[PDB]
Order: structure tokens, then C-alpha cells, then sequence
């Protein structure tokens, strides 16, 4: 169907520019224009701006200095690029589709890009287990601690364990490095049987790393 | 209020 | 720029109840405004385009009217996985804007939590800091404390709490309470205990271990 994938999360030094691709499939980038949406804590959500089936483009005011959009029809891919960021671009960046070819119904969305303006530098987490030792119900997880930027994803047993599980958001600590847990809670009787692992992925470090969780 | 990007929903 | 209202900023009903979402617009834009759901960690999802028409694989209960200056969207009976935030959008006057957005927390019977504590592992301890965790899970409503105690003494500023948004099939919260000490500390003491405060609890919960058994 219809779908729309953007490059991974990323650091981005203050001043600098901001550059996301969008790859899209189900429909063809010659019929459809493709929209720029960024969500940020201070202003929400904020159209920046848009490029039409045949190339040319529109920048929401006070962006049409720093932002560029360009795209490739043949490889189905828009290319973002937005020149000297501050603090306050740290956002999440949408590219969207609207239902008809020339409308602002945005009833396609890319699944976000996590944005950090930043001077600090690129760090992979330690993945330290959460050993199970009430009523048949034991609980488990991964300690993720120690990375930066934000995001990390964390999923159990390759996806193919959903049920129970709870991500906690992540928690500035004050080295200014990010922490979290992810639990799930099993029958306890599984636990000689079974095997749990927490796939953990940092993008922005490219550390990927799989956590076997044992009782002690 | 605010839109927090650790959960990409509304927080205060 | 066209300013978009939306009231309250947070809702809180009960399952198969009604609710309504208010958008107010700064000036008249007809019926040129649209309504998006977001989950947690999701990106917004389409659910009313143009003040009233409907989209395709949206359920039923969700409808819009109004025109002018005055929206709303409407849930006829809603349902646990409704738990989102919700906003609007204008495009009638260039360049289109959205709302701040309206959040939405249902009511439900109230759980007390189940705690269970994790010693730092011997993995971590390599590297002179002892994480120790204490879960709280599936409970309602949010508010809880944890008290952290060490050999008896009160633990105060050396811990961090982060909470989940609501389940979106039960309507729980789940908590995880982490305690970080240095290596040093944490080997010069025994018992590690985390009592936890809640309304679903007649009395506070305490989890303890002994540090090497």
C-alpha cells in the first residue's frame, strides 16, 4: 500500500544542517506532492513546507531562507534539507501525503524523525539485565543506560514477544546521558523453558545489541 | 501542555 | 496565521462514555479544517477531513461538525484504545496551522500495583555504579510514591522515576523507580528496600534483597 519511510534519527551540531530522506512507495512522486511537518515541544505542530508533482516548491515563511526540498521521481525519493539549526529545531520531522494530489489532508505520514541539536557527541548505551528471582508471574527486563541522543527502540525476542511489555520514556540523567528500562512480565514456569532477549537498537551510534536475561 | 519527543505526546 | 483553539487541554471520561473535542478558529474558515489522533510514540493519524467527512478505515464513533469559528469532534462511546491526543488543523488561509491539541485519559477502577525489585547486576558493578530498580505495574490511578531505604537510612535525591502513558487495553500506568549508587556504596551495605504508596494498597509495599542473597 501506500507508505512512506524516512532516514534514521540523528545528532546535528548547532548551526549546522539538517538533511532527511523520504522513500516512498504505493503511489508515484510525478502524482502526488510530498508535505514537510515538524513537531517540536515549544511551537507543536508546524507545516514547513511542500514539493508538487512537477518540482516546484512552496516554504512556510519563516523557513523559505534556510529550507531546501529537492526529489529524485525515479528513485521515489524527496530529499529534506534545512541549513543552520539552534536548539529550539530540535523537533520530530514528518514527510506526508495528502488524498488528493493538490490538498493538505495529510492522510499519509512517514514514521517521524527524531531530531537533536547538539554539541555533544554520539554515544551507544550498556545493556545490563533486569535477573527475574509473585504467583506464578515472574518480571524481567534490560537496563538501557548511558546514550545519546535519544532515540533507542527495544523490542523482546525479535517482536515476537509483545504481551506484558513496557518501555519506559527515557530520563535525562545528570551527565546528560540517557536511561531506560523495558520490562515484561511471564509466567514464571517459562523461565527454564523459554528464552528472553531485549533487541536493543540505538541508530544514531549504530549499536545494536541483543540481551539474554537469565534468573541469577 | 507541552509536546514531549521522548513519547510524542502531550506532557504539561 | 490563523490561531486554532482547542479546548480543554486535558479530557478525562470513562469508557462508553461521550466526549467532545473543541477547536476554535481566529477568524472564520468555513469548514477547512481537519482532525488527527496521535498514539504514543506515533505519527498523527487522519480522522475527519473537511469539519464532517468521513475517512477511510476510521471507526464509526468518531464524527465532526461545525463551521465558521466553532468545531467539534465527537466520540459517540468511547473505547480504551481511544487514549491519545488530538488535534486540529486549518487550511483555509495559507500557510495551513494546527491546534496545541486536547489530551485524552480515561477513568477506571482502581489497581494496586504489583512491585518487584532488581539487584545491579554483576555485569554493571564492573563499572563502578549500582543501578537498582523497582518496579511498579499495571496500577491506577497515577499517583505514587517510592521510598527508597538503605540499612534504614532514607535515600532522598539519588533517584529517578519514569512512567508510562496509559495501556491502551487495560488503562493502567506502569512505573520503574531506579536508585543509582557508586560501586563503593553499594558494597559497604546489605538490605535494599523500595516501599511503595498507593491508593489500590491498604498498607505501603515493601520489596527488599539482601545483597548477595
Amino acid at each position: 500500500q501506500v507508505q512512506l519511510k524516512q532516514s534514521g534519527p540523528g545528532l546535528v551540531q548547532p548551526s549546522q544542517s539538517l538533511s532527511i530522506t523520504c522513500t516512498v512507495s504505493g503511489f508515484s512522486l510525478t502524482n502526488y506532492g510530498v508535505h514537510w511537518v515538524r513537531q517540536s515541544p515549544g511551537k507543536g505542530l508546524e507545516w514547513l513546507g511542500v514539493i508538487w508533482s512537477g518540482g516546484n516548491t512552496d516554504y512556510n515563511t519563516p523557513f523559505t531562507s534556510r529550507l531546501s526540498i529537492n526529489k529524485d521521481n525515479s528513485k521515489s525519493q524527496v530529499f529534506f534539507k534545512m541549513n543552520s539549526l539552534q536548539s529550539n529545531d530540535t523537533a520530530i520531522y514528518y514527510c506526508a501525503r495528502a488524498l488528493t494530489y493538490y490538498d493538505y489532508e495529510f492522510a499519509y505520514w512517514g514514521q517521524g524523525t527524531l531530531v537533536t541539536v547538539s554539541a555533544a557527541s554520539t554515544k551507544g548505551p550498556s545493556v545490563f539485565p533486569l535477573a527475574p528471582s509473585s504467583g506464578g508471574t515472574a518480571a524481567l527486563g534490560c537496563l538501557v543506560k548511558d546514550y545519546f541522543p535519544e532515540p533507542v527502540t527495544v523490542s523482546w525476542n525479535s517482536g515476537a514477544l509483545t504481551s506484558g511489555v513496557h518501555t519506559f520514556p527515557a530520563v535525562l540523567q545528570s551527565s546528560g546521558l540517557y536511561s531506560l528500562s523495558s520490562v515484561v512480565t511471564v509466567p514464571s514456569s517459562s523461565l527454564g523453558t523459554q528464552t528472553y532477549i531485549c533487541n536493543v537498537n540505538h541508530k544514531p551510534s549504530n549499536t545494536k545489541v541483543d540481551k539474554r536475561v537469565e534468573p541469577k | 501542555g507541552q509536546f514531549d519527543l521522548s513519547t510524542r505526546r502531550l506532557k504539561g | 496565521d490563523i490561531l486554532l483553539t482547542q479546548s480543554p487541554v486535558i479530557l478525562s471520561v470513562s469508557p462508553g462514555e461521550r466526549v467532545s473535542f473543541s477547536c476554535r478558529a481566529s477568524q472564520s474558515i468555513g469548514t477547512n479544517i481537519h482532525w488527527y489522533q496521535q498514539r504514543t510514540n506515533g505519527s498523527p493519524r487522519l480522522l475527519i477531513k473537511y469539519a464532517s467527512e468521513s475517512i477511510s478505515g476510521i471507526p464509526s464513533r468518531f464524527s465532526g461538525s461545525g463551521s465558521g469559528t466553532d468545531f467539534t469532534l465527537s466520540i459517540n462511546s468511547v473505547e480504551s484504545e481511544d487514549i491519545a491526543d488530538y488535534y486540529c488543523q486549518q487550511n483555509n488561509n495559507w500557510p495551513t496551522t494546527f491546534g496545541a491539541g486536547t489530551k485524552l485519559e480515561l477513568k477506571r477502577t482502581v489497581a494496586a500495583p504489583s512491585v518487584f525489585i532488581f539487584p545491579p547486576s554483576d555485569e554493571q558493578l564492573k563499572s563502578g555504579t549500582a543501578s537498582v530498580v523497582c518496579l511498579l505495574n499495571n496500577f491506577y490511578p497515577r499517583e505514587a510514591k517510592v521510598q527508597w531505604k538503605v540499612d534504614n537510612a532514607l535515600q532522598s535525591g539519588n533517584s529517578q522515576e519514569s512512567v508510562t502513558e496509559q495501556d491502551s487495553k487495560d488503562s493502567t500506568y506502569s512505573l520503574s523507580s531506579t536508585l543509582t549508587l557508586s560501586k563503593a556504596d553499594y558494597e559497604k551495605h546489605k538490605v535494599y528496600a523500595c516501599e511503595v504508596t498507593h491508593q489500590g494498597l491498604s498498607s505501603p509495599v515493601t520489596k527488599s534483597f539482601n545483597r548477595g542473597a
